[PDB]
C-alpha cells in the first residue's frame, strides 16, 4: 500500500465508473437486449464487465498505469460509438 | 422535469449494480460491515486495501458517488447544470446506495460502506439498522494531516481533469473543512455508542495508529487531532506539489491562485 | 446484398484484429500464464479480444463497421504499449 | 533453428487457441461443404465469404493463411530483425498452421471456407481431393473483377495499413497481382476439367453471381472471366476510388511515388 498506487486505483475507480455508466446508460436507455453479444454497445458493455472484474490491489504500479490507460481508451472509444438519437 | 426517473430505471440499473456487486463475492453466516470515514483527499481507498486483505477478497465496496453519472438523464443534466449537476443527481444516487446497503444485507455479504464521518448519525442508523440483520460493524478512518488532504482533493481534480474536463469537478473547500473540524468529536461520540466492535485509525501508508479494541480506554478523538494538525515539512509535500503542477500546466491552469502558490512553494525548496 | 465499402472495412478489420489478438496470444502463451486466471492483466486483455473478435461483421452498418475499425486501433494501440514492458 | 523455428508444444498451443476461436457458434453437419477461394490481390475475395455465410446462414468457418503470419512464437524477435521485410520468414509457420486446422476441422466435418488466389491449380486440387475423400462436397467461389480495380484495391488496403501501422505496411508486388490475372482464367478452366467441383462461380464486386458451372455446365468459366479482368473502366466509376486514395496517400505522405503520379496523369486526363 503506497499512496501513489492508492492514488492511481482512487482515479481508476472514477473513470471507469464514468465509462461503465456512459455505456450502461445507452443500453438500458436504448432497451438493447443485455444477452446479445452481436450488439456492438452491449459487446462493449461485456467487455467492460471483465475489466471491472479485476481485484486492483493486487496490481504494481506499472499494471495500474497500464489500467489506467485502459480506461482512457474506453473512455474515447465509448464517446465515439454512441452516437445514435 | 428531467430530474425524476421511473420505477422501472431504477430497478434496472439496481439490477445491473447488484450483478457487478456480488461477482466473486459470497454471503457468509456472519457479515461484517466496515464503515469508512475521513475527509475528501484523505486517501480513503487505502482502507479498503486493508479491508480486502482482512475478508481475504470477500468484501463488496458500496461507494454513492459511482452512481451519479448513473442518473438515467444523466448527459441532459450536465447539459443544463453543468458544473453544479452534482446536487441535482444525488437524490438519485442517495436512493440507489441505500437500495444496494438493503439488499446486499438482506443476503448477509461483507461490506465496506464508503463515507466521510461528517457525522454520527448516518453511521449509527447503518450500524443500527444491519445490526438487526445479525452484522458485526466496524469502523476504519483514515488519519491525514489536513494540508496533505487538501493538496489531494486538488491532484484528484487535475489528474481527473487530464483524462476528462467534463468529468471533473472540484472539491469545494468547505467539504474538505466540514469533515476535519467534526471529525475528531464525532469519533469519540461513536466511541461512547458502544455499537463498534472497532474503532481504527490508519495512516496514508496503511499503518494502524488506533484500536478501539485494543485500547478500549483509550478515545480516539487525541490520536486524530495529533495527525489532521501536524505540522507538514516542506521536504514531505514537494513530490505531491511536482505532480500537482505538472498536471495544472498540461492543463493550462497556470492562471490560478493554487498554481501561484504551489509554484511560490517549490521555489522556496531549491537548494541555494 | 453487399457494398465493396463495407466489405474493404471488413478486410481491413480482419487483418488488423488478427494482428492485435496474434500480439496479446503470444504474450500469453511465451509468458506461460494461465488463460484461466483473469485476473491476469494481459489474460483479461485477450480475453476481452475473444469477445470481440466473437461477431458477424457482415451484418453491421457502415457506420458500426467504422466504429469496429476504431476499436481495434485503439487495442492496436493499447496493446503495444501494455505490452511493451 | 532458433529464431525461425519452434517447438511442437508452441504450435499445439497456437493450435488449440485457433481451433477453439474457429469453433464458436458452429456446429458439424452431414454434408460438409468446402468452399475454395479464387481471385488475384486486390479482388475484395472478402465479398465471397458474405455470398458465403448467408448461403450456409451463418455455420461455416473461415481459413485464412494470413491471419497466421503474426502468431509465430518470435515474431517480435523476428521484426527487431527483418522488418518490412519479415513475410518471407514466417510464412513456413503459417503454412504449416493453415493445414493443421484443415485438417483437423475436416476430421470433425465443419463447413468451410479456405482462402486462396488460385494462383495454381496445385493447391486446390490438392486439397478438394483431399477434402472429398472424407466426405466434402468441393466448391470454388472466385472473383471476377476488373485488373485495374483490383491493382487499384490492393494499393488502397496497403495505404490504409499505413494509416493503421506505419510498421505492419507492405505493399503487394504488382506482378504478384498480375501473375494471379495472366494464370486465373486458365486454372479455372483446369479446375473445371478435373469435375472436382459441384459448381465453380464468379462474382464481382456487388456480391452479383457472373457465373455458375452447375448452371452452365459446357460454359469454361475462362472467356467470361477474362472478358471482366480486360474490361475498361469508365472515367465515371473510376472517379471515387481514385479521389479516395490520392487523399489516403497525403496523409500517408506518398505524393513522391509512381503510383500516386499515376493518379495525377488519371485525374488530369479527366477534367
Ligand atoms: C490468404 C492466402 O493464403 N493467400 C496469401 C498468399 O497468396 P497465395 O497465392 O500463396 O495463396 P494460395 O491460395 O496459393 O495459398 C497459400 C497457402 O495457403 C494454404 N492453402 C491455401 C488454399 C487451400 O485451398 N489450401 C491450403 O492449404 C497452403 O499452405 C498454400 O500453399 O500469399 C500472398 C503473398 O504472396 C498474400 O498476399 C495472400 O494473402
Amino acid at each position: 500500500v503506497t499512496y501513489e498506487k492508492t492514488f492511481e486505483i482512487e482515479i481508476i475507480n472514477e473513470l471507469s465508473a464514468s465509462v461503465y455508466n456512459r455505456v450502461l446508460n445507452y443500453v438500458l436507455n436504448h432497451e438493447l437486449n443485455k444477452n446479445d453479444s452481436q450488439l456492438l454497445e452491449v459487446n462493449l458493455l461485456n467487455q467492460l464487465k471483465l475489466a471491472k472484474r479485476v481485484n486492483l490491489f493486487d496490481y504494481s504500479l506499472e499494471e495500474l498505469q497500464a489500467v489506467h490507460e485502459y480506461w482512457r481508451s474506453m473512455n474515447r472509444y465509448s464517446k465515439q460509438v454512441l452516437n445514435k438519437e | 422535469n428531467i430530474v425524476n426517473f421511473t420505477d422501472k430505471q431504477f430497478e434496472n440499473r439496481l439490477n445491473d449494480n447488484l450483478e457487478e456487486l456480488i461477482q466473486g463475492k459470497k454471503a457468509v453466516e456472519s457479515p461484517t460491515a466496515f464503515l469508512l470515514g475521513g475527509q475528501p483527499g484523505s486517501g480513503k481507498t487505502s482502507l479498503r486495501s486493508a479491508i480486502f486483505e482482512e475478508t481475504q477478497g470477500n468484501v463488496i465496496v458500496i461507494d454513492n458517488d459511482t452512481f451519479k453519472q448513473q442518473h438515467p438523464n444523466f448527459d441532459e443534466l450536465v447539459k443544463l447544470y453543468e458544473k453544479d449537476v452534482v446536487k441535482h443527481v444525488t437524490p438519485y444516487s442517495n436512493r440507489m446506495t441505500e437500495a444496494i446497503i438493503s439488499r446486499l444485507s438482506d443476503q448477509g455479504y461483507n461490506l465496506v460502506i464508503e463515507g466521510t464521518g461528517r457525522t454520527t448519525d448516518v453511521p449509527i442508523q447503518t450500524a443500527t439498522m444491519l445490526q438487526a440483520k445479525g452484522y458485526e460493524t466496524k469502523m476504519y478512518v483514515m488519519a491525514v494531516p489536513k494540508i496533505n488532504s487538501y493538496l489531494g482533493t486538488i491532484e484528484r481534480y487535475e489528474t481527473m481533469y487530464a483524462d476528462d474536463p467534463m468529468t471533473a469537478r472540484a472539491t469545494p473547500k468547505q467539504a474538505h473543512d466540514i469533515v476535519v473540524k467534526n471529525l475528531p468529536t464525532n469519533l469519540e461520540t461513536l466511541h461512547k455508542t458502544g455499537l463498534f466492535s472497532d474503532i481504527r485509525l490508519y495512516n496514508r501508508e496503511g499503518v494502524k495508529l488506533y484500536s478501539s479494541l485494543e485500547t478500549p480506554s483509550i478515545s480516539p478523538k487525541e490520536t486524530l487531532e495529533k495527525e489532521l494538525n501536524r505540522k507538514v515539512s516542506g521536504k514531505e509535500i514537494q513530490p505531491t506539489l511536482e505532480r500537482i503542477e505538472q498536471k495544472m500546466v498540461l492543463n493550462k491552469h497556470q492562471e490560478t491562485p493554487e498554481f501561484k502558490a504551489i509554484q511560490q512553494k517549490l521555489e522556496s525548496l531549491q537548494p541555494p
